[PDB]
RNA sequence: UGACGGAGCCAGCGAGUCUAACCUUGGCCGAGAGGUCUUGGUAAAAACUCCGUCGU
């Protein structure tokens, strides 16, 4: 909790926020990231699979706020039908599409339009490895719209047996709330790492600071492995920045 | 080919010019491409690779 | 039966260019066309000179 | 509303299209950081 | 129509030009065609929506006249419309 | 012998009575088929009505649903150079001569 | 060994291979019953042989047809030609020749395409 | 929760809590 | 002789260790060259059959 106490983090955030109003070039920048310099190489190959960091104190977003796309296994008739009819998940998704339909309908420039329309992309965990080819490069560089894995039903698999195909609307709704409210990160095999912590004009400076400590606590705690405890060896430094602003230091070792 | 010429008007001057790769594959500048500016079409005596670099010898 | 009046430009000339409500929109269209005509001519002369 | 208004409409309807021979109409800390990074690169 | 701006060829206005064209000036009178259009469209039957007017130009161009139209009365303005019609292939409200 | 049982102005828009309420409200700018369906659902107005059949209170409810969407928990997903080029080209032409 | 015959039907690029063997009236196309052939509008086209000669003849045999290539219509014509040719071949090999003659007479009376391939070879003129 | 096919599931799976399941 | 969504299903040509983007925001290492990562923007079988909705 030392980083919250230090005034350097507060003073940097005030400068970063102040700049975004003054500078025209940063007008479209809305999210605040923290850049972490881990002491040693993580050693985890980038699998493009998001890992969720639970932010206990505060909630980054709610399912209602964002344009959510769902990519389901073929056929999508079962999953689309159950989600749409049930009251809880009726309005939870912008659109529901299958992998094959997504490949056929959207190609070339149509992919770029799909990226702009939707703020969050989620997919059945089974089809996730297929998405990089279908969605294209634009989704899978930069980490702004990486698809999130979700499990449709709580049923588990056993070797030499067949999965029963079910859809639990409450469970699907339950996971999606966790994704939007909590922040997420993607491992890579180096020092550097980027995690979203707040949103301009939505979170006050003290709120953003609390999220930062929650992110640091989860990433450093070895008890949270494999999801957490990935930054071993301490943190040399931490910066704060928007998408296009420069990195402002907030903690140095 | 790309990065040889900055606009199609430049390519218009050099149409039919002899060019070769580093590998020794000779070729010709056939025509200027409308999009993007400066790109053009060239035909080589044999298939070239992406690693290769095309060169126009001028004085 | 309902009655309307025809719409027409007195002293019409088809070779002449359709009148445009906005002057900036008309002027740029004049400038764009001069570019296409001028660009096509310059490329043609350069190609002949190169040959 | 008032009864007088409906009289106006009724009379207006009676009064209420070319006809006859009518013709057609005529016509500073951030700046500190920025220099800090730039200064380091040139120093190297 | 013909260039001098394009003008509807007239029997009395353009004698010199029509002699050059070689067609006899006696048969160059749209005023008759204007005249028939005027009387027909103002007749009560057209006002009753039971009349539609078709015109066959001598050259062979066939014109459809919607009954709704209100052609300008003066012969001068009417000539203004025909050149646009023959060139634009249609006239809009 | 005694048995007792066309246009509406909503939101600065005229909607025909005969048309279905959902597709009637689609005509209002910014209102889609899905948005019309949801506003009808929240207003507890049967979608299978016709716009004429709607009562005054139900129309009012639709109005408050539209104007206060966040209050009623609606999700957000509903809510000169040419001359320079010419001069450059002219320089190229003159220079070519 | 079980008595069996094999025949081919061809229409444009569509090719059908029909195996006809002694059996119990099991007709299949691409591993599915003949009733499920699509498009439904042309289904009776495929039925044309079965109805011309009567279902009784098929009651004693199983027909398996595998179709590849071409579009819907060409595949339908390939299937019907293959079925007709296979039935006539089986009646030739393992039944009397008089029935073979009756079948050929009926099919050629109705539509000779059921037996002879329709090849629209180009003719310069 | 683990699926043998897809080891990526065990990391990067949404944590679910009582507050999250409760209706708004 | 429409638009939207879903479902069903049918080709034939083609096989060089060869096949294919651009511009940015920053962290770290490195004497340099450069290496690695991070990040926002720009660009990039169909017909056919069936079912459901709106409606000209």
């Amino acid at each position: 909790n030392d980083i919250i106490k230090s005034g350097l983090a507060e003073k940097a955030l005030k400068a970063l926020i102040l700049q975004c109003e003054e500078n025209p070039s940063l007008k479209n920048d809305k999210d605040i990231h923290i850049i972490i310099n881990t002491g040693k190489k993580m050693g985890i190959n980038r699998d493009n699979i998001p890992r969720i960091i639970p932010l206990t104190k505060y909630k980054l977003f709610k399912p209602r706020d964002l344009n959510i796309l769902l990519i389901t296994k073929d056929p999508s008739a079962l999953y689309r039908e159950t989600l749409t009819k049930d009251e809880h998940t009726s309005e939870l998704f912008k659109e529901i599409i299958s992998v094959k339909n997504l490949r056929r309908r959207f190609k070339g420039s149509k992919l770029t339009q799909l990226y702009k329309d939707f703020d969050l992309v989620v997919a059945d965990y089974r089809v996730h490895h297929l998405l990089p080819e279908v969605l294209g490069s634009r989704f899978y560089h930069g980490s702004k719209k990486l698809p999130y894995m979700i499990r449709m039903s709580k049923e588990v698999k056993l070797k030499r047996q067949q999965m029963v195909e079910k859809c639990d609307p409450i469970y699907v709704r339950a996971q999606l709330r966790s994704i939007c409210k909590n922040t997420s990160y993607i491992p890579n095999n180096d020092n550097c790492l980027s995690v979203r912590v707040g949103y301009i004009q939505k979170h006050s400076i003290p709120e953003i600071l609390q999220n930062i400590q929650d992110t640091i606590n989860f990433l450093t705690d070895k008890s949270k492995r494999p999801q957490g405890g990935v930054i071993k060896g301490g943190i040399i430094s931490i910066f704060v920045k928007t998408s296009n602003s420069t990195s402002l230091p907030i903690y140095q070792f | 080919i790309k990065d040889m010429f900055s606009s199609a008007m430049e390519v218009a001057r050099f149409e039919g010019a002899q060019i070769k790769t580093v590998s020794g594959i000779r070729g010709e500048i056939k025509r200027a491409l409308s999009k993007p500016e400066g790109h053009y079409r060239a035909a080589f005596e044999d298939k070239i690779l992406m690693s290769d670099i095309v060169i126009l010898r001028s004085w | 039966i309902p009655t309307h009046a025809p719409k027409y430009e007195e002293n019409f000339n088809p070779d002449k260019k359709s009148y445009d409500p906005d002057r900036t929109r008309s002027e740029i269209n004049k400038m764009k066309a001069q570019l296409k005509k001028e660009r096509k001519f310059t490329m043609k002369e350069i190609r002949k000179d190169a040959k | 509303r008032t009864l007088r208004f409906y009289t106006s409409k009724i009379d207006q309807q009676e009064n209420k299209r070319f006809k006859g021979d009518d013709d057609i109409p005529y016509k500073d800390y951030y700046q500190q950081v920025q220099r800090g990074k730039q200064d380091k690169k040139i120093s190297r | 129509t013909h260039k001098i701006k394009y003008v509807l060829l007239n029997c009395d206005d353009h004698q010199g030009l029509l002699k050059k064209m070689g067609r006899d000036i006696s048969e160059a009178r749209p005023d008759i065609t204007h005249q028939c259009l005027l009387t027909l469209l103002d007749s009560p039957i057209n006002k009753a929506g039971k009349l539609q007017v078709y015109i066959q130009t001598s050259r062979g161009i066939l014109i459809e006249v919607n009954p709704t139209v209100r052609i300008p009365r003066t012969f001068k303005r009417f000539s203004g419309l025909m050149v646009q019609l023959l060139h634009k292939l249609s006239i809009r409200s | 012998s005694l048995v007792v049982q066309h246009i509406l102005r909503l939101l600065n828009t005229n909607v025909d009575g005969n048309i279905k309420i959902v597709y009637a409200l689609t005509t209002i700018k910014g209102v889609g088929r899905r948005y019309s369906n949801l506003v009808c659902k929240k207003a507890d107005v049967d979608l299978h009505k016709r716009a004429g059949e709607l009562t005054q209170e139900e129309l009012e409810r639709i109005v408050q649903i539209m104007q206060n969407p966040t209050h009623y928990k609606i999700p957000a997903w509903f809510l000169t150079l040419a001359n320079n080029v010419e001069s450059k080209l002219r320089d190229d032409l003159e220079r070519l001569k | 060994a079980v008595p069996s015959v094999q025949t081919f039907g061809k229409k444009k690029s569509a090719t059908a291979v029909a195996h006809v063997k002694a059996g119990k009236g099991l007709i299949k196309v691409n591993g599915s019953p003949i009733t499920l052939v699509e498009p439904e509008i042309l289904r009776f086209k495929v039925y044309e042989p079965l109805l011309l000669v009567g279902l009784d003849k098929f009651s004693n045999i199983d027909i398996r047809v595998r179709v590849t290539g071409g579009g819907h219509v060409s595949q339908v014509y390939a299937i019907r030609q293959a079925i007709a040719k296979g039935l006539v071949a089986y009646h030739q090999k393992y039944v009397d020749e008089q029935s073979k003659n009756e079948l050929k007479k009926a099919f050629t009376s109705y539509d000779r395409t059921l037996l002879i391939a329709d090849s629209r070879r180009p003719e310069p003129k | 929760v683990k699926d043998h096919r897809y080891p990526g599931l065990t990391p990067g799976l949404a944590p679910v809590g009582l507050s999250d399941e409760e209706d708004s």
